[PDB]
């Protein structure tokens, strides 16, 4: 999950009134030139390419209506119903798996830092930060779990085979830095990171190559 | 002590002393910490030789004490190990239900190896039975017609242990032991005309019936099954009280002396009184109530096969059907699937006898034996053979399996001693069976077929599956440097196998490392 | 032609899966297509390599008794040519220099 | 098993559904049907078939529809006894190919 960050609203939001008209009124074709600007291509959550895919309301409309065209509500997320099928991760299991769920107990993308609770380990699998206290606990396992982000096993066969095939290359750097002089060694390490922002799955090779929030 | 030792000194001299101290060494033992019954005394087979058989000039092998597996592509050499140790258990057999009797024997114009100038072949055995009784041999032979000499078999030593069991239970009860054995010819279809009925199928001996056939007889299970039905709906004592109405009540009034008339009388009196006599005879061993011999059963079946979860007899409109919950859904036997159907068969029948055999017992699955199978792994999708043994493993916690496969997906699951590996010279011939170098308890599977099996991971027979390796040897050539030779294979892979898939990834991979990190260093230090 | 991860009797009609087989890694079709794990989750040795990860990670990078103690384990199960301790080996060295790099930061 | 029975012989017959298992355990309607479409070029695209039966102690019976497979069996036998000509093929092989 990157930081994301929130924009102007599209006007279009300005010409509906809740409670008076259906969601079912938008026209969806509108509004993705907005949560495309932000979002890069990737699911919000699971961080992986968008090839089919919806847009869903954070807070739900059932329980929360009056929230239905609050621009700050809407996210953009992998997967679709009108194609069918079993799918089972991200908006659609939260609604149809996870059971309960307090909508204040989980991380919100563009209020708070992931990196504030979340570890990926080489393994491949994802982990509460170390140090952690009860109030944090919580957020990062019920986030874990509502979302079934170590669950699904074609996501998790995914994750870990992308890093595995990145450890030989950063061997060899990390083991040259009595070669290079001490500038030298910097760039030799920024020509990687600079790369990262355009694959999938950015967060785990990030862990794989940074030695601390600090950059150099 | 010395076991033999007494049972001569009780035997002669007909002797309290004696009995009891037979009796002790059979049955004491303690319940370990996980709450599971071990006995003092283990039973199982140590070694087995084999000479001039068919095909083997000489071999020897040693069992482990918990699981022993055999491994390789032979076919019928794996096959008649299980034959030759199935010969040797039918003479227990015979011991135990009655004084006298014979087992099986070889057979002079299959089993004796075609050229062997010595003309006639043996078969060698040893068994344990604890720190009183640690060595019982046993030796079966044959030889050619017209010879100068004969060879004979020497069995004493296993006829002396079956005596002690069967002599102590007839004075006072005990557990015994079972022997089983599972073909390849399990797997056949199943007639629903059950109509046929017999009285034989309730007695404690009817366990020992057909049980080294190889396939097992699950047409008894089901007459056995439905009659636990019929007498605990409503309890059987009503009928000694019913008929007692007549037989006590007609007596007052059989007048005019009539032979005919009280022969009626007389016939009622005689059938109620060896009726009773059974219900007494019933009282001379722990018996178990058939609604707890039923209530065992249901428990065993349902825990073990993965997509069953109930079980019932119930009556139609003019006869009895048993019935199962399969997948949510409620149907009758002949609605399963085969794969299903023939596990099923299996666990049944090994249930029922376990139950009839031993009556002592607080849980009779913790009994003592020997089981036999074949391919273990038959008409099972990939998701039940990581998971197979480990469920029978923990539902039979005393007996010792021996087992046949070429699954790599089971091998995961096992420890290296227990592995056995077989592969002959040419003509046949080997002197002993080894066990494999890599640890395969818990590693990958790709390292399997690899390393034990000798098979590569993609199909060397397709074209597109090699080029992939021709791109690095393209790449190196030039030093590390991309030219048109490299851009059309690129192009190539990233037409077929499409932009995400791992083929592409480790593809950049190369370019990537090989590039800037080696190239920009080799010139600066330069 | 594939049936659905879930149905009743009720799906109205099938379709084909996503990957490519032809001529693909074995390993990778038993897990995209049949939905089954490279190793098997019931067995307690499976484990071991995620929990010494995080327990050299919690020390910042230096090994301790009980991690020392994890180590010798492996070692004496999976033996000295391993691909489970070649894989561990790299874990101590390139977290050595990371540690390294950044007290001299 | 509609097509073999005409090569052989004018008016055949062929195999029949079961009474006793082959319709659904809870369905409320209580009978059941198979249809199938086969092609033979562009001179006769579409050839039609149905198959059915229906439940023990029911009122009213379903009916099964198979004129269409008897037109095409008879044109293959006829022709064939002025002159000589070449024949399809069909075949099933089960898991009882294993036993003894
Ligand atoms: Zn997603």
């Amino acid at each position: 999950m990157r930081e994301l960050a929130r924009l102007e609203r599209p006007e279009i939001l300005d010409q509906y009134i809740a409670g008076q008209n259906d969601w079912m009124e938008i026209d969806q074709s509108a509004v993705w030139p907005k949560l495309t600007e932000m979002q890069g291509g990737f699911c919000a959550y699971c961080e992986c390419r968008l090839n089919r895919c919806h847009i869903e309301h954070f807070r739900p409309r059932g329980k929360f209506p009056a929230l239905t065209f609050i621009w700050n509500n809407l996210f953009g997320s992998c997967g679709d119903s009108r194609k069918s099928g079993g799918w089972s991760r991200c908006g659609i299991y939260k609604d149809n798996g996870a059971g309960a769920y307090n909508a204040d107990d989980l991380i919100k993308p563009d209020e708070e830092n992931p990196d504030d609770y979340l570890l990926f380990l080489t393994t491949g699998e994802v982990v509460p930060a170390i140090g952690l206290t009860g109030r944090a606990l919580k957020k990062a396992q019920e986030t874990i779990r509502v979302f079934n982000l170590n669950g699904d096993i074609k996501l998790f066969g995914s994750r870990r085979t992308a890093v595995q095939a990145i450890m030989p290359n950063v061997e060899y750097l990390y083991t040259l830095l009595e070669e290079f002089d001490e500038d030298d060694w910097n760039e030799m390490l920024r020509d990687e990171l600079e790369k990262i922002e355009s694959d999938e799955y950015k967060t785990a090779l990030k862990h794989a190559w940074t030695f601390n929030q600090e950059f150099a | 002590g010395n076991l033999l030792s007494a049972f001569e000194l009780y035997q002669r001299n007909s002797v309290g002393e004696w009995f009891e101290m037979c009796r002790d060494y059979i049955q004491d033992g303690h319940v370990d910490e996980s709450g599971i019954f071990r006995p003092d005394n283990a039973f199982y087979l140590r070694r087995l030789t084999l000479k001039d058989f068919r095909r083997f000039s000489l071999l020897e092998i040693k069992l482990e004490e918990d699981l022993t597996v055999i491994i390789g592509n032979n076919g019928k050499g794996k096959t008649s190990i299980l034959y030759a140790i199935a010969k040797t258990l039918s003479w227990f057999v015979a011991n135990i239900l009655k004084e006298g009797g014979s087992g099986q024997r070889l057979s002079e114009m299959t089993d004796i190896k075609n050229d062997a100038e010595d003309r006639y072949s043996d078969v060698s055995s040893t068994f344990f039975f604890g720190k009183g009784l640690k060595s019982v041999p046993i030796r079966l032979s044959r030889s050619a017609l017209g010879t100068a000499e004969r060879r004979d078999s020497e069995v004493k030593p296993a006829k002396d242990l079956a005596d002690i069991w069967r002599v102590i239970n007839e004075v006072n009860t005990i557990n015994l032991p079972t022997f089983a054995l599972y073909n390849v010819e399990r797997s056949q279809p199943f007639n629903r005309n059950i109509k046929d009925n017999t009285g034989r199928r309730e007695e404690r001996f009817d366990a020992y019936s057909q049980t080294l056939g190889g396939a097992g007889r699950f047409d008894h299970f089901v007459e056995w099954y439905i009659y636990l039905h019929k007498r605990t709906v409503s309890d059987i004592s009503s009928s000694i009280k019913e008929l007692e109405q007549q037989v006590n009540d007609l007596q007052r009034t059989v007048d005019g002396g009539m032979v005919s008339v009280k022969s009626l009388l007389e016939q009622m009196k005689f059938k109620l009184s060896e009726a009773i006599e059974r219900n007494d005879a019933a009282v001379s061993s722990r018996v178990l109530t058939e609604s707890v011999q039923k209530s065992i059963v249901e428990k065993a079946i349902c825990s073990v096969v993965p997509s069953i979860s109930n079980i019932w007899v119930e009556m139609i409109t003019g006869s009895d059907l048993v019935k199962v919950t399969n997948d949510g859904h409620d149907v009758t036997i002949d609605q399963l699937s085969d794969g299903q159907r023939v596990f099923l068969s299996l666990v049944a029948d090994l249930a029922r006898r376990m139950v009839m055999l031993n009556p002592l017992l607080e849980n009779p699955l913790e009994g003592r034996g020997i089981v036999l199978i074949d391919e273990i792994e038959l008409h099972l999708h990939p998701k039940w053979q990581q998971e197979v043994i480990l469920n029978l493993r923990s539902a039979f916690p005393n007996i010792q399996f021996i087992i046949t496969t070429h699954s790599p997906i089971v091998l995961s699951t096992i420890e290296k001693r227990c592995i056995r590996e077989f592969e002959p010279n040419d003509d046949g011939d080997q002197s002993f069976l080894d066990s494999p170098d890599m640890q395969t308890k818990g590693s990958e599977n790709a390292q399997i077929l690899e390393q034990v099996m000798n098979v590569h991971s993609t199909p060397p027979g397709i074209a597109e599956s090699h080029w992939l390796g021709n791109f690095e040897l393209l790449l190196l050539d030039n030093s590390g440097e991309l030219d048109n030779h490299s851009q059309v294979l690129y192009d190539q892979i990233k037409a077929h196998f499409g932009i995400d898939s791992i083929e592409l990834k480790k593809a950049d991979s190369l370019i990537r490392i090989n590039k800037m990190k080696n190239k920009l260093n080799k010139i600066r230090a330069e």
